This record gives C-alpha cells, sequence and structure tokens, in this order.
RNA sequence: GUGGUUUGGCACCUGAUGUCGGCUCGUCACAUCCUGGGGCUGGAGAAGGUCCCAAGGGUUGGGCUCGCCCAUUAAAGUGGCACGCGAGCUGGGUUCAGAACGUCGUGAGACAGUUCGGUCUCUAUCUGUUGUGGGCGCAGGAAAUUUGCGAGGGUCUGACACUAGUACGGACCGUGUUGGACAGACCCCUGGUUUACCGGUUGUACCGCCAGGUGCACCGCCGGGUAUCCACGUCUGGUAAGGAUAAGUGCUGAAAGCAUCUAAGCACGAAGCCGGCCUCAAGAUAAGAUUUCCAUAAAGGGUGGUUAAAGACUAUGACCUUGAUAGGCUGCAGGUGUAUGAUUGGUAACAAUUAAGCCGAGCAGUACUAAUAGCCC
RNA sequence: AGAGAUUCGCGGUUAAGGAACUAGGCAAAAUGGUCCUGUAACUUCGGGAGAAAGGACGCCUGUCAGGCCGCAG
C-alpha cells in the first residue's frame, strides 16, 4: 500500500533522487526548457516551483535557503537575476510540461518542461 | 463547513488554562471518587510531552514518589481537571524530554527560565 | 422475586389442539399477558 | 517444474489468443492535415492546441 | 503487560525482593496481567533472615505496572518498574508493609487492605 | 428503514458522566424519494432515496429522465431501503432527525482497499518456521496446501493470498450520541468502515 | 461377533512409490474431554457412578524426551487422511565416507551397542486451489436500482450478586453485573513505524579566507516526528430458540373386556437439523424484475488526459475549461524547536533581546500550470 | 523506462516482556580506545591476566583549578 504517500522515488535512492533533482533543477534554471521523461517532468515541478517562489523575497537569507538547494552558483545568480524579475507577480504555475513522443531505445514517454514566462509564443 | 470542528465545540469540556510547555513544572488538581466522597488530588511534576491538536491535547506529567517515577497523561480538555498551577518555568532546547526517565538526583535538575 | 412463569392455553394454529405458550413476565406484569 | 507433455498447437495458439499490438491513439489535426498522437505535440509544425511550441528554423 | 518468565519487583516487607512470573491466572491463553490482576509467582531473591524461602511459589497482585494503563476518563498512569505484593491461600497480605506507591485500580479490585500504600494514584 | 450517509472523521468527545468517547461524525443529509416500489408492480415494498446532489453535466440521459419523473433534481447516489413506518410518497424529503428516537444504529459501508495481501497479513498465518534455526525463505509461507494422494487435490475454500478489503462490510449496534439537525449531522460512538468522503448506509 | 489402530502371516503393485519426530496448514469420523438434553442409582441435599441422544463450537504454557513433572483451564478427547503434509520448511534422529570406547574375531573387519563430526537439487506445462480480467450470450442498443436459485461465514465459555444459608453441609429453577479467548472494522485515544521533514554533533573535502552551506561515512551517528500503514490500542459481534426433531416424558386408546406414549389421533422435549444474522450471488443458458433513455454529439460507449483513501496488470471512483481533478500559490491544523544578521553582556568558550526559521503527505480558498470531444464503435 | 501488489535477497527501527525460541542463545544484540586504580582459585612459579571490578576523557580561560555547551565529548 502507498495510501496518501505523495512523492515519487523515481527508482533511486534517497541521496540519489535529491542529487538528480538538483541538478534538474539547476539546468532548468540555466536553459530556459529541458527535454526529460514525463515522470521525471513531473517529480520535478513538485521539486523546483517552491525555489521559484522563494525568490519573490529579495533577502540574503532567501538567496541562502534556494542556495542550500541549489549548490550552483550560477544557477543561483541566473535564478536571482533575471528568472525573478520573469516570473514576478505569477501566482504559481511557473512551469509547463508538454509531451512529444517516445525513445527509440527504451519507448520511455518524453516530455519537454519549460518556465512559462521564457515562452513567448504561448505566452 | 468544518463538521468536525463544530462537533468540538459542541462538546467542548474542561476550563481555560494557564500557558505552560514542555519543562515546566506544574501542578494538576484532579476530582477523585473515593467510593462517596469527592477528594481533590494534587499531583506536581515536570511536563515531558505535549502533543494533539487545538483543544484536544494531552499532556504528560512526571514526578517521583518514594524514589519510583510516575508519568501521568492527562487531556487538556478534561472535565476532572480543576486547577493547574505553574510553578517553575523551564529552560530546555525539544519538545519532547524522554532523556529524563534515566536520570536521577541532582542529574535530572532542569535550569529556570528566570 | 417480581418474575413469574405464565403458561396460557391457547388453540393450535395448524391442529386445533389446545396448546401451551409460556415466558416469564413481571409480578405486576401478568395482567397484559392474562 | 516440468511440462508433462508437450503443449498442442491449438492449446499454444489459444493462450496466445490476447497477444496483441496496441493501436496508438492517433488525432488528425485538421490544419496541417496529417496524424499525430493525441495529446502531444504536433511534431511537423510545432504546434500544440493552435499555438507554436516548439519552434525549428 | 506482564507475562510468563517476566520478573517482578516484590513491594512489601515480607522477605521477598524480586519474583518470576510462572502463570497469569484467568482463562486459557490468557496472555498478560496488570494492575489489579493476580498471578502465580516464584520467589528469585530474599533478603537474610526472610520469612518466605528462595524457590516458594505464591501468589502475587500486580500493583505497579511500566506499561501504561488507561481509565475511562481519559487518562493513562505507568511506572517505572514493574512490582507485586504476594498474597497467602487465603488472598491476604502476607506482608505488613506496602512500599512506593499503587495503582488507583486496587480500590476496585477487592483488594482495600493494600490501603497501607504510602500513596494510591 | 434507514438513510444514506457520508463519512467525515472521528473525534473523541466527554459524555455527561466524564467518559471519554470516540466518536465518528456523519452527514446523513437530506435524501429524496425518487422510486417507491409496491408489491403489485415490483414484487416487494422499498423506497428508492437518493442522496448528494448531481449536475446534468454528470447525469445520463436514462437518469436523468428517471429523475424527471421523480420530479426532483438529480442526485448522484442511489440506495434501497425497507420496512418504512408509515406512508412516503415520490419526492418526499427525509432528513437526519430520521434517528432521532434511535439508540443503535447499523452502519454499511465499503472497507478501505488492501490490494494483493499474503496469507499472514490476509488471514493471521503464524509463517513458517522462525527467524533463524535452520530458516531459509519460507518465513511467510503458508505451509502445507492439503494431504497426499487420498484426497489428491486441493478443498475447495483453503486460505490463500489474494485481494483484502475493498468490499462491503456491515457494523452492527453503534450507539447513537447525538442528532444534530442544523448541520444534518450524526454522532455515533466507534468507528465505521471505509475511508473519509466514503458512502455509508445507515439503518435504524 | 465387529474393527484393522498392536505384534504377525502372505509376497499381489512399485530404467527409485526416497527419509522418524517437530513446524505450518488443514480436513474428516465419533468409540464425547468441556459445554447442551435425558434414564437408572446402593441418587437425603451437595458431590458423584453407569448408561442413552448429541460432533456446533472450543479443546493452555513450560522443565525434560510413549511417558514423567511444574502452573493453569470449562476442558487440556481418541482416531483416519501414504503412522495427512520435505517439487511447503527443519535436519535434532535415521542411510554414507573420518575417529574413539566396550565386546567379538588370528586377521581383514563386525555389533540386542555407545560416542564427536558430517552437501536436503528442480524457472509450475496439465489438473487443483485463491484472486482478477477479456469475449460472446441472455428478443434490437443502453444507464441505474434490484428479487434471490444457491454458496460460504458465523455458532466457545468463566467468575460473581440476589433468591437463600433458605428446600433438603447446601441447592434445582429465575434475574442481573462484569471477564477470557476469537473474529470484523477502524486510527479520536495509548503505543510502534515514519531513508517526507526539523534539530544536535564527529571526521573529511570544496567554494583565497571567514560566516553560512553542501557531498560522503549503515539514513555517519544521535534526539524527535505529521499523513499513511499498524497493535500493544479502540469500537462492534457470538445471545434467544421461529419450525421440525433425537434420547426421553406424557394424554386419550384398541388389537389382547386388563395393561400399554401408538397401531388412529394429540402435547412436549437438545449447543444437534432447517431458518433467523453477515458476505457473495441471474453464465440461476430456468440467463429473472422495476424505472428511464434510445445512434453521434457529448442513447450509450471506446481510445485519450488530470488523478485517487482504487490498483500487480486490469478493473473501479472523481474530474476534463459554465472546470477545483492534480500541482502550484495565499492562509491555517500540525512537526521541529528559537535560524540568518544586528545589538547588548562576557577576556573567552558562550548567553540574552529581536523577529524564530525551516517544513507542512492534512484542511480551506484561489484557474497561475496541466486536464484539445480529436479519432473510432 | 515506468510502477511501488504478494513474495524473496541485503539492510534499518520497534511498546511491554527478556531465551519463554530452539536439538543447541543458531543468528543478532551486547563488549570494544587511551590513561589511572585494582585484580581470585590454582600453578609446572613462566603464568592464569587485558582475570574480574571501578574512575577520567569535549571546548575556553588561568597558573590541576575556574567556567561553557549538548540527550550523548
Ligand atoms: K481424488
Ligand atoms: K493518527
Ligand atoms: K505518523
Ligand atoms: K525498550
Ligand atoms: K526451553
Ligand atoms: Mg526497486
Ligand atoms: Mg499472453
Ligand atoms: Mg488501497
Ligand atoms: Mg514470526
Ligand atoms: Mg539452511
Ligand atoms: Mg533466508
Ligand atoms: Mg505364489
Ligand atoms: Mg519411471
Ligand atoms: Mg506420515
Ligand atoms: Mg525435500
Ligand atoms: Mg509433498
Ligand atoms: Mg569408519
Ligand atoms: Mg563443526
Ligand atoms: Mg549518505
Ligand atoms: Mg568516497
Ligand atoms: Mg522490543
Ligand atoms: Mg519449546
Ligand atoms: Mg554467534
Ligand atoms: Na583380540
Ligand atoms: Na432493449
Ligand atoms: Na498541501
Amino acid at each position: 500500500m502507498r495510501h496518501n504517500k505523495k512523492f515519487n522515488h523515481l527508482g533511486r535512492k534517497a541521496a540519489h533522487r535529491k542529487a538528480m533533482l538538483s541538478n534538474m533543477a539547476a539546468s532548468l534554471i540555466l536553459h530556459k526548457r529541458i527535454f526529460t521523461t514525463v515522470a521525471k517532468a513531473k517529480a520535478l515541478r513538485i521539486y523546483v516551483e517552491p525555489l521559484l517562489t522563494k525568490t519573490k523575497e529579495d533577502t540574503t537569507h532567501s538567496r541562502r535557503i534556494a542556495f542550500s538547494y541549489l549548490q550552483n552558483k550560477y544557477a543561483l545568480k541566473e535564478l536571482f537575476g533575471d528568472v525573478a524579475a520573469k516570473i514576478a507577480d505569477r501566482p504559481g504555475g511557473y512551469t509547463r510540461i508538454l509531451k512529444t513522443g517516445y525513445r527509440l531505445g527504451d519507448n520511455a514517454a518524453m516530455c519537454f518542461i519549460e518556465l512559462v514566462d521564457y515562452n513567448e509564443n504561448m505566452l | 463547513m468544518d463538521f468536525i470542528k463544530i462537533v468540538n465545540e459542541e462538546f467542548k469540556s474542561g476550563k481555560e488554562h494557564p500557558k505552560f510547555n514542555s519543562g515546566d513544572t506544574i501542578t494538576v488538581e484532579y476530582r477523585i471518587k473515593e467510593g462517596n466522597k469527592e477528594r481533590i488530588q494534587k499531583y506536581r511534576g515536570v511536563v515531558i510531552r505535549i502533543s494533539g491538536h487545538g483543544d484536544k491535547k494531552r499532556f504528560t506529567v512526571r514526578k517521583i514518589s518514594d524514589g519510583i517515577g510516575v508519568e501521568r497523561i492527562f487531556p487538556i480538555e478534561s472535565p476532572f481537571i480543576e486547577n493547574i498551577t505553574v510553578e517553575k518555568y523551564g529552560k530546555v532546547r525539544r519538545a519532547k524530554l524522554y532523556y529524563l526517565r534515566g536520570l536521577t538526583g541532582k542529574k535530572a535538575r532542569i535550569k529556570e527560565r528566570r | 422475586r417480581t418474575y413469574s412463569k405464565v403458561i396460557k392455553m391457547v388453540k393450535s394454529p395448524k391442529t386445533g389442539a389446545y396448546t401451551f405458550q409460556e415466558e416469564m413476565v413481571p409480578n405486576e406484569a401478568v395482567k397484559d399477558f392474562f | 517444474a516440468h511440462p508433462k507433455r508437450r503443449q498442442s498447437k491449438t492449446r499454444t495458439a489459444k493462450r496466445r489468443t490476447h497477444d496483441k499490438a496496441v493501436m496508438p491513439t492517433l488525432a488528425k489535426c485538421p490544419n496541417c492535415g496529417a496524424w499525430h498522437i493525441y495529446h502531444t505535440v504536433c511534431g511537423d509544425c510545432g504546434y500544440y492546441r493552435g499555438k507554436l511550441a516548439i519552434e525549428k528554423e | 503487560m506482564i507475562q510468563q518468565e517476566s520478573r517482578l519487583v516484590v513491594a512489601d516487607n515480607s522477605g521477598a525482593k524480586e519474583a518470576l512470573c510462572i502463570r497469569v491466572l484467568g482463562g486459557t491463553r490468557r496472555r498478560y496481567a496488570s494492575v489489579g490482576d493476580i498471578i502465580v509467582v516464584s520467589v528469585k531473591s530474599v533478603i537474610p533472615s526472610s520469612d518466605i524461602k528462595k524457590g516458594a511459589v505464591s501468589k502475587a497482585v500486580i500493583v505497579r505496572t511500566k506499561k501504561e494503563v488507561r481509565r475511562p476518563d481519559g487518562s493513562y498512569i505507568r511506572f517505572d518498574d514493574n512490582a507485586c505484593v504476594l498474597l497467602n491461600a487465603a488472598g491476604d497480605i502476607r506482608g505488613s508493609r506496602i512500599f512506593g506507591p499503587v495503582a488507583r485500580e486496587l480500590r476496585g479490585t477487592n483488594m482495600k487492605i493494600v490501603s497501607l500504600a504510602p500513596e494510591v494514584l | 428503514p434507514g438513510l444514506l450517509g457520508k463519512k467525515i472523521g472521528m473525534t473523541s468527545v466527554f459524555s455527561a458522566e466524564g467518559k471519554n468517547l470516540p466518536c465518528t461524525v456523519i452527514e446523513v443529509g437530506p435524501c429524496v424519494v425518487t422510486q417507491v416500489k409496491t408489491l403489485e408492480k415490483d414484487g416487494y415494498s422499498a423506497l428508492q432515496l437518493g442522496f448528494v446532489d448531481a449536475k446534468e453535466k454528470h447525469t445520463t440521459k436514462p437518469l436523468a429522465g428517471h429523475f424527471k419523473k421523480a420530479n426532483v433534481a438529480p442526485k448522484r447516489h442511489l440506495a434501497e431501503f425497507k420496512n418504512f413506518e408509515g406512508e412516503h410518497k415520490l419526492g418526499d424529503v427525509l432528513n437526519v432527525e430520521f434517528f432521532s428516537d434511535a439508540d443503535f444504529v447499523d452502519v454499511v459501508g465499503t472497507s478501505k482497499g488492501k490490494g494483493f495481501q499474503g496469507v499472514v497479513k490476509r488471514h493471521g498465518f503464524g509463517g513458517v518456521g522462525q527467524a533463524t534455526h535452520g530458516q531459509h525463505n519460507r518465513l511467510r509461507a503458508p505451509g502445507a496446501v492439503g494431504a497426499c494422494s487420498y484426497p489428491a487435490k486441493v478443498f475447495k475454500g483453503t486460505r490463500m493470498a489474494g485481494q483484502m478489503g475493498n468490499e462491503r462490510v456491515t457494523v452492527q449496534n453503534l450507539e447513537v450520541i447525538k442528532v444534530m439537525p442544523e448541520h444534518n449531522l450524526l454522532l455515533v460512538k466507534g468507528s465505521v468502515p471505509g475511508a473519509k468522503g466514503s458512502i455509508l448506509l445507515i439503518e435504524k
């Protein structure tokens, strides 16, 4: 049974899962759109929106809290620079997941996840 | 329209009590039925745990009686509690003081707040 | 000792013989039974 | 542990009754006039629900 | 929660110090005994010049439990030890003093003479 | 006779004599009569009751016509109850005051679903051997499932692994603590089957 | 005479029908251990003894290895099922190679013997069993609610108190109160888990450095811990006997002017039988009944999407933009326990004030993100 | 790659009890470092012996004491 257990383990030990989520979040902040598996993107969304919300408080404390998750200074600088001003005054829902197709090697369901405010065509 | 809150509010029992946390020394006055009489028993000791939601909380009080440790769990809404008095305010660093079980004498003292 | 045995004769519903039906009742409650 | 007898062709085929390839769920996208998988990005034009999602130069 | 082979303190002024639970009385497959329950014990250690002998099979009533006991008023009580009081064949206290507190449940266990206790909780 | 209900959750209250009573809160809600079954037409007497307000978006055309004939707003859950003292017509409304003179009730629900469960959880099997002392791989195994060549079969009704829970369960004789008509609430002593939000049948 | 359950007789099955006890899981019989009902008694009462009916449910844990003992219990029944059960376990015993003692033998070696050590293989095809789907059928297509042909489960029991220390030490009958065991459901309480989460701390590495963090060391270790899942927890259940009966007790009454419970009739009379209680249940091909709707968009569906206290896959439930389905966001219940920095103190390690801070699997509100009526019956 | 049934393999925690398990404490748990005290029967006088049993341990300050923090050095 897994009644009301609300996060995906993603076939990994806990430390590996946390490291993978951190790497994905840095990649998504640096390049505004990434291509992944659907399950990984759905897990990343829950991981990464609180981190983007934390930029609404422009403080050293919030910067340090965000760095404790990221551990990447380039990603932190970009996030508290351009990404913050872009996602300012948006009440949640900063990301979007769209399904694309299937891989050749293992038939994995593929998608892209992107920051919403960097897709001008979708507004 | 929270039905659990409505039910709790209609069945609300007990009285308001002075604020206390874990690490505080308190005296609880408890009504007891000794056959046909109504007695008040006083139980004084340290609060080692508080748990629950809102007015449905329970607190555990520990005392030493003839060198035998005793713990009592009281519901804070209980209608048998006639008074709670905070004698000394404590200074602890955690929420549950389970480590006090294995300590006695001067080793089990608790620093006062002021 | 307020309880008491109460047996009443009554015609049978499938044969037609004066069978007996018994129950326990209170001492004051025997009026309702008989 | 071990098959007492070989299976007949009939028994084998009866078990294989439920072996089938799955049809993909295909939508038409009447603008571009060609097939794509429902609830996915139309890979040719790069559109999705009438909005350019992926731009290809 | 006392079962067979559990060791108890003997909380009276009789000679016994420690006792071992042989059997919990009250029915087939009755596993646990709590405050106010009667058990059979074997005396494991006595004081020098003790009236009761080491290895004596006796009856006892449980008066303190480490595992917590629930009262109908929503309260609970637990002690730091597991303690019993020895009884004779007639079902009366073998000794004359009780050491330490006893559970309030003993009032209704027809065991009123344990009112020798320093404090009933 | 009875009404449809919805399980809200559990709490604990204090009685008048100072007893901590565990309590289940149930929303019994206004149930509307949607069909009267008679001996002449249906072969037995019963009342069909509807419980939770639905929309035309979620009502199919057959059920929409059924409710139109009953001349009531469409309901989500329908259930049948028998032995109703007093006559009731089409479209009548019954509330939690129906239980205002009951000391005990019966509650029928659907228990929580456990999925596929082994013999240890499903039937309380003791397990083969000990954790040590030569144990290889049968710590939660069933053991033997029959006798030798004389029966030469496993009997019907042998207790085995399989689906556990997610089935209809009746809890008998639950004491009623309080009826609250202003909120359509029923308070029962004890627990009832299912998770919060499940639909219950409450029989007087 | 009966049984085949003891020691035997026979040698009919057997290019392997492969092993004593214990464990696990059972199932059946009744030659009845307990509980229920009766007859007789050398049955005053109370205890019993023997016999009859009765197989529903129960029928402990230890010190030793059929039996003995300890402590209980209402009771600790006897047997069958390849002395039930090793493609289910075990390996104490037994069958094997090493070695030793006693005894026998010139010896190799041996035993109405003893002693220490000594590999338990196989991925389940058919049938069987426990669960769960797909197809078609049931007068043409459907959405619901249902009757019950039948099946399965359930069925135990103690101690007290009054009657009453009376009838004859010590009652039957009758009534009330609380236990044990077992089962089902549940998580408010108590207790456990809780590699979500929070904090303390050792070693080491990195960001010149510092501060603050982070990786690794069993989750490094240690202290807590929500939801979920749980029992050690909490609620609920088992009664009575509706009908027909057993052994027995009788009414009336001939054959047989008497007698006789029976041959005609009629009352009774058990935990046993059929019901009542719970679950399944119309593939019940004898395919039942009732209400409503009836082809294409969203009459009904399917594929699809957001998901779930539903789930191996399925199936099932909710929602799919005139939408709160999931996430996020804004607030709360709640876990942890007072962050970062700045002052004030201290020679310092550190302490105090300040907003605690972080998290929030639960709850409420809110379309910011995702849920395209496309395609096919 | 998903998903996170049963069951197995390798690991973690567990109320109250603590060998009641079992052929047998098998396995696991527990013990564990440095320094300072203190070490029995017996003995072939070498041993037994690390017998057994106790105490201290972090950081700061001052020439071992004073202080500081933690459930735990
Ligand atoms: K057969
Ligand atoms: K809970
Ligand atoms: K929890
Ligand atoms: K413990
Ligand atoms: K033993
Ligand atoms: Mg895995
Ligand atoms: Mg197949
Ligand atoms: Mg489930
Ligand atoms: Mg086990
Ligand atoms: Mg083995
Ligand atoms: Mg193993
Ligand atoms: Mg011959
Ligand atoms: Mg052969
Ligand atoms: Mg055999
Ligand atoms: Mg074998
Ligand atoms: Mg076999
Ligand atoms: Mg040899
Ligand atoms: Mg060896
Ligand atoms: Mg690690
Ligand atoms: Mg390394
Ligand atoms: Mg334990
Ligand atoms: Mg044993
Ligand atoms: Mg070992
Ligand atoms: Na010789
Ligand atoms: Na039709
Ligand atoms: Na939330």
